[PDB]
């Protein structure tokens, strides 16, 4: 973060009102390619640098931290004059002399660790892949979904022909009246408590047995359809791990990257087998691993290929965003050092101890596992009042109609 | 690390569950359009029409009753032209218990559960005795997770001084009968165990949550010259993607217990406790 | 050896021009010239041949043709090269047949192929006896004696201190929840009779609805025809819509109708596709209805797919089984030690990774339809046979009447 | 979903009110009667012709005739719920399952002797195991 | 799920003058259709809820109802 005025970092506080630890980074400004590097001072925090006060205190050193020159990771590459191969970057610092304690998220393998030498490690990760979460979606805006509107139509005309035929049907058997018979059926669909005109002729009577049955398994099976519109209502376009069949074989509307000059590449030309597709990401590796999530999120990048200690904090803050995959590549971080230096086995048991004590299980609460935003627990679907709506304007506006028929029924009787 | 394995048989009811569809608003509003009709139903549809008196009390119980379903006998309003308002009404009673089971139906197919410890830093483990019949844990000694926790909660070792099994094999055994109710053991043969026991009736505290996180290794002797060459072996087979196939062969169960996908359940007197609320 | 492309299985891309050499993991394809790398399924076979045996090898594609066909007389293609003594094998997609095998003996098959049928995939269906599908004989065989018995009962106490037609209307309507005005009894024993009938009305409401819902979340996709001895596909002129599909020509699949079906085969002739690839956005596009292909390919193209929405008929039928193969002179004395190879693969397990990692995809599912009239039109039919039930007791009232 | 408890307390439950409300209406400006009341609510059953002419039984009524309705719709659910959420997984999904190249000793498994299979077993050397 | 696939076949001497002839007649009663008969005629012929179980426990008391109902009807009588 930005230093403020007279260089001094700003007062600040946690939620449980500590006062956060800082110091003091003097780093490259605006480094964009292509452009001049200058030195300002800055200010730093974080999980490392709370930990890195911790060894400062009980091994009683002292410090003086300062940011990459480029703000590259750390691999081998080629000179131009013959293969005189080089490190780069902040791995590349550590061996020049120009730092003596690599105190960043740093992966252990076995390219790295012919040249420097490790600790234990602090924090157990692996690689896994960030793809844009889609929305869930809803289809609950009428009722007229679990039937079609070409049955409402012939059930409300089959109601009509029931209820004419209880008359013509009783009256010619050797009384009750039509309109009396015409809210039997119905008083039965609607389940009401209106209307008290029954057949009394057993011609008639038979007639009105099915009839009550038939009311049982249109409304049931309504009921019982509705059930599998929250069930049912689920896609399927993820990715299963690295062994996922559209990643081996690259497709132009599918693109796929990583950070540049990382453990990942390393990983990925160890191997043999995996040489068809990392070539597709030889064009398309990004700068920063901070950037690379930006553009997910603008859609221009479908997956993302990185540690899983970063890409389960932002799945949780930024919760637009959802992880999928399992871990593939597992190897915790280390406070790299010199080859040969003497304080390499105090700080490997500085940190074996702040494992126990607790503490860094302290620290893991208190920077990594705050929550913001839930997960997606299957698809939950509560009722609210947006999603019924023309239920709730049938009975509001067909009140008015009632209004009509006073007028006319009124209107018969003069 | 140090892990935590429990019995699984109780795990987590979920109360209060009837409120769990709709919402409070549709609720509330759901009385207010229960009165509008009714108020103009006497004072217009009933007053003004041709065709002893059909009371306010009436109109309110009337239309109440379609809503749970009529098993009331009543007196329906007269007039012919205040029969259809109420069948207008009735229709939107039908759809609205319709979608009320309909719903809670989704609820119940995908319920989750909650475990019934945090960890060990829970108020079950640091201070038993002040609750139901104490909670029960213990583990096998002479080992690190003992020397862990007899540094860290020298308070609650000594109440693990009675419970002392001998050994995994022995103490999974008497976790289901009983005797003890917690387990605590280092988080990778815990894990195998919890998925290697059939009808998955063992799961792990936090579905793979370990709480000391230190790996295993191969002790040299001190000073040796080995150290620097069989490190890089190790770090060797990470790469080649070997371990991830050793991984498959031998760590391999057939419980999927990371799942927490309840086949159903039997509700007893405290699962459906709110409901009686309701009616005190 | 000669080979032609085919995408799932001989992959031609050209040669990375920065290095002016083909890439890593490949062998160059040296056209009839140009060169460029190729790999695939068919090829990743050939290298572990020359492995196990030690041999030489040049890929080339061939251009006289298309995996072979007889111009009466002369043979072009993979198969007219290798007749004609311009090469030794011919890898590939090649289909053992009998008219190819009389003149150049092929090898042991490695690829069960045949011929089968791609069609797009519609609406999801439910049987339409839903209504009472789901629900055993043995159900309703002993709920109405159990109404009838109760009936008699509650009638013949009554006089112990009520019509049978009353009794009927009252004790039944419980079922079907309470919606019908109805006549009760007024004594103290009765009135506990009734209770007993309800209770089990409520169960069977809530049992009801519960087992609807149930079977109709999860079920199987109804079929929309069957294979090529449907009517359709052998009569296609005796249907008022005519059903439209076709076949590549110049293959295996198009010889084999013409010597079984050439009634059909006449009418094909007008819809054809030059390619794979373009035929099947026809089918995207509703252009087509059917497609007749080789099936291990349109079982992978089923599964290269996006969105799903094509799937073949049978979930995998295959007819006319006939598998994959290697040409070679007709004498070659090579043919055992080929035999040999491809076999010992079968016994380990290194054939069936192949097909893991290259004929493999996403969606080898169920989906939510509307009930619509048609699907429910089943328990309609319940509805009529009652109202012609009314008719038979009216007549038969209306003559006894009478005399 | 519901044990031999709850059924304790659904019949007595129901009972105990009846007498409450005649209780409450009668000292207000008989048991036969009330009992049909509440009863066939729960059922559903138009029995009796008893109705509360107090205020004080209508408000207890409107709320008696929601504890009904509940207890339907959610045993409702829970029967359909098991339908779905039952499975008894014994199923071995082929080969590579650890069931079957770790025996138990007691999930024996067994084939023809001589034929395919045995000459299949024994030439791969991981299959020495089962 | 299938784990070893390889076909059926006729065996022969390793010198047998009719193996051009039977390999050959087994491919030409593919493209016929003749083993489609064979595969109807002998193997693809033969294809094989709620019901009156699990609801045992409400169809006795129905009767048991009745057989309740009944000594309480002498009751009834009496009084
Ligand atoms: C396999 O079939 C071929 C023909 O398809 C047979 O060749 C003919 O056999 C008859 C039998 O006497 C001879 O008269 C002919 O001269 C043969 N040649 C031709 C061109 O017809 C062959 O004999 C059959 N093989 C066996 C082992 O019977
Ligand atoms: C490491 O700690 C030991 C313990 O006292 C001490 O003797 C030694 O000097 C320390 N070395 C370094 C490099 O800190
Ligand atoms: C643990 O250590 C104690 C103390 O030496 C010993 O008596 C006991 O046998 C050891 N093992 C077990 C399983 O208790
Ligand atoms: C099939 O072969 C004939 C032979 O002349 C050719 O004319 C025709 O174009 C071929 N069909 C194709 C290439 O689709
Ligand atoms: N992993 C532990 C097991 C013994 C224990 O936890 O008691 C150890 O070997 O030290
Ligand atoms: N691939 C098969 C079939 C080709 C086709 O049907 O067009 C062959 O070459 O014989």
């Amino acid at each position: 973060k930005p230093t403020l005025s007279d260089g001094t970092c700003k007062e600040e506080f946690t939620v449980n009102g500590d006062p956060v630890k800082k110091v003091i980074c003097t780093g490259p400004n605006d480094t964009s390619p292509g452009s001049p590097r200058h030195t300002v001072p800055q200010c730093c925090y974080g999980f490392c640098i709370d930990l890195l006060i911790k060894l400062a205190r009980t091994m009683n050193f002292t410090y003086e931290v300062h940011l990459v020159a480029d703000g590259k990771f750390g691999t081998q590459e080629r000179v131009n004059n013959s293969n005189k191969k080089e490190w780069n970057g902040m791995m590349g610092e550590l061996l020049s002399g120009q730092a003596d304690m690599i105190v960043a998220p740093l992966t252990i393998n076995n390219e790295r660790a012919q040249y420097i030498e490790f600790s234990k490690p602090f924090k157990y990760q692996g690689l896994t892949i960030l793809v844009k979460k889609e929305i869930p979606r809803s289809t609950l805006d009428s009722f007229m979904q679990p039937f079609q509107s070409t049955l409402w139509l012939l059930v409300g005309l089959s109601v009509h022909v029931v209820a004419v035929m209880l008359y013509l049907l009783d009256r010619f058997s050797p009384a009750l009246t039509l309109s009396s018979a015409m809210w039997f059926s119905w008083g039965v669909l609607l389940n009401s408590g209106i209307g008290e005109g029954a057949p009394r002729s057993f011609s008639a009577r038979i007639l009105g047995m099915v009839w009550a049955g038939f009311a049982m398994i249109i409304v049931a099976s309504y009921t019982a359809n509705l059930a599998a519109f929250l069930v049912l209502d689920r896609p399927e376009e993820r990715i299963t791990g690295i062994n996922d069949p559209r990643l081996r074989n690259p497709s132009d509307k599918f693109i796929y990257a990583t950070v540049k000059q990382s453990s990942v590449d390393i990983y990925f030309r160890r191997q043999v087998e995996l040489s068809t597709m990392y070539r597709h990401m030889e064009k398309h590796n990004y700068e920063s691993a901070a950037e690379a999530i930006q553009a997910v999120r603008d859609n221009k990048l479908h997956a993302f290929i990185w540690d899983s200690a970063v890409l389960e904090f932002e799945a949780s803050q930024k919760c637009d965003l959802v992880t999928t995959g399992e871990l593939f590549f597992r190897s915790g971080f280390g406070i790299g050092m010199r080859k040969d230096s003497p304080w390499k086995q105090n700080v490997s048991l500085s940190i074996l101890k702040s494992h126990e004590n607790g503490f860094m299980e302290d620290l893991d609460k208190t920077w990594v596992r705050y929550q913001e935003c839930d997960s997606r627990s299957n698809a939950p679907a509560t009722l609210t009042f947006e999603n019924m709506a023309g239920v709730f304007m049938l009975v509001a506006g067909g009140i008015v109609a009632g209004i009509f028929l006073i007028f006319i029924e009124i209107a018969y009787k003069r | 690390g140090i892990s935590v394995m429990v019995s699984r048989s109780n795990g987590t009811v979920s109360p209060s569950a009837f409120l769990e569809p709709f919402s409070a608003d549709v609720w509330v509003m759901m009385f207010v359009m229960l009165l509008i009709v009714s108020a103009v139903a006497v004072f217009v549809f009933e007053y003004f029409s041709p065709v002893p008196s059909f009371t306010i009390g009436k109109a309110i119980w009337l239309l109440w009753g379609l809503v749970f379903n009529n098993s009331v006998p009543v007196q329906n309003p007269k007039g012919t032209t205040s029969k259809i308002m109420v069948s207008v009404w009735a229709f939107f009673a039908v759809i609205f218990l319709a979608s009320y089971t309909a719903n809670l139906a989704a609820f119940m197919i995908q319920e989750e559960y909650v475990d019934q410890v945090s960890g060990l830093s829970d108020k079950k483990f640091q201070r038993p005795n002040d609750f139901s019949p104490p909670f029960r844990f213990g583990t096998v000694p002479n080992g690190s997770t003992e020397r862990n926790i007899r540094n860290n909660y020298a308070e609650m070792h000594a109440y693990m001084g009675k419970f002392n099994q001998r050994g995994v094999d022995d103490a999974l055994l008497s976790l289901k009968t009983g005797k003890l109710d917690a387990f605590i053991y280092d988080a990778a043969v815990l894990n195998y165990m919890a998925g290697r026991d059939e009808g998955c009736k063992l799961v792990t505290i936090g579905s793979g949550k370990v709480f000391a996180s230190t790996g295993y290794g191969i002790a040299i002797q001190k000073d040796s010259g080995w150290k620097r060459q069989v490190d890089l072996a190790i770090l060797q087979l990470f790469g080649d993607g070997e371990m991830e196939e050793l991984e498959a062969l031998w760590l391999t169960g057939i419980c999927h217990n990371e799942k927490n996908e309840v086949m159903s359940s039997q509700l007893d007197i405290d699962n459906m406790a709110g409901v009686f609320y309701m009616l005190g | 050896v000669a080979t032609l492309e085919e995408r799932p299985f001989v992959i031609v891309e050209p040669a990375d021009p920065i290095s002016g050499t083909c890439i890593r993991d490949s062998v160059p394809c040296r056209s009839q010239p140009e060169k460029r790398c190729c790999k695939g399924f068919c090829i990743d076979i050939l290298k572990r041949l020359a492995h196990t045996i030690g041999f030489s090898y040049d890929l080339y594609l061939v251009t006289n043709g298309k995996h072979g066909k007889k111009i009466d007389g002369v043979w072009n293609g993979m198969i007219g090269e290798v007749f004609y003594q311009r090469a030794d094998m011919a890898i590939g997609s090649l289909t053992i047949n009998e008219e190819r095998s009389e003149i150049v003996d092929f090898s042991v098959p490695f690829v069960e192929t045949g011929i089968s049928v791609m069609v797009a995939r519609s609406n999801g269906t439910v049987s339409p006896s839903a209504f009472l599908e789901p629900y055993s004989p043995a159900v309703w065989v002993m709920m109405f004696v159990m109404c009838l018995t109760v009936v008699a009962v509650t009638v013949f106490i009554f006089e112990y201190l009520f019509t049978i037609g009353k009794s009927i209307w009252l004790l039944w309507a419980l079922v079907f929840n309470n919606s019908v005005p109805v006549e009760n009894p007024r004594g103290t024993t009765s009135k506990i009779m009734v209770l007993v009938w309800a209770f089990f009305a409520v169960i069977f409401l809530a049992s009801y609805t519960a087992n609807l819902a149930a079977f109709m979340i999860q079920e199987e996709y109804v079929d929309t025809v069957s294979g090529l001895s449907d009517r359709k596909f052998q009569r296609p002129q005796e249907q008022y819509p005519p059903l439209k599909f076709g076949t590549v020509p110049n293959g295996s699949t198009e010889k084999n109708i013409r010597s079984n079906y050439p009634d059909m085969h006449s009418y094909m002739v007008r819809y054809n596709q030059p390619r794979v690839e373009e035929a099947l956005t026809q089918l995207k596009a509703g252009k087509l209805d059917a497609f007749i292909y080789d099936a291990a390919v349109l079982n992978y193209m089923a599964r290269k797919d996006e969105g799903c929405k094509l799937v073949t008929i049978g979930s995998g039928k295959v007819f006319a089984t006939t598998g994959y193969g290697i040409a070679l002179h007709k004498g070659s004395r090579w043919k055992r030690p080929i035999d040999l190879a491809l076999l010992q693969f079968l016994g380990d397990d290194e054939i069936e990774m192949l097909e893991r990692l290259w004929l493999s995809g996403i969606c080898h599912e169920v989906m939510s339809s509307k009930l619509d009239i048609d699907n429910m039109a089943g328990v309609f039919y319940m509805l009529l046979v009652a109202m012609g039930l009314s008719l038979l007791v009216f007549a038969w009232e209306h003559l006894v009447y009478w005399r």
